[PDB]
């Protein structure tokens, strides 16, 4: 995932040197921040959305 | 917690590394935008100067 701040139109992503064997596709989408939980941590005290 | 969480907001983890590169790109964009804006402003100024001449022309039109 990558942040898109308020009223921002440019979203540059970079990847350092890598070996792209068998890579097959990119796919994308855009989602609102407050809807997406901060996964990887058990509890998200700021996640005010249901 | 309503007044508790008014401190220590969220964080941008994957935007630390590209700080320099993004700042450079932003400055380049700013340079281009400034050039475009200067050109547009000069064009608008000459257009306004032309547009005043219209008054003279019309007033001159009402000659009988």
């Amino acid at each position: 995932l990558y942040p898109i701040p308020a009223n921002a139109t440019n979203v540059p992503i970079s990847i350092p040197s890598r070996n792209w064997a068998a890579f097959r596709g990119w796919a994308f989408t855009r989602l609102k921040t407050k809807e997406t939980p901060s996964l990887g941590s058990g509890y998200d005290p700021y996640y005010t959305y249901s | 917690t309503a007044r508790g969480i008014v401190t220590d907001f969220a964080f941008l983890s994957p935007l630390a590394s590209s700080a320099a590169s993004r700042s450079s790109a932003r400055d380049d964009k700013l340079t281009a935008l400034l050039a475009q804006l200067d050109s547009l402003t000069r064009e608008l100024n000459v257009v306004s100067q032309q547009l005043l001449d219209l008054r003279q022309q019309v007033s001159a039109l009402k000659a009988s």
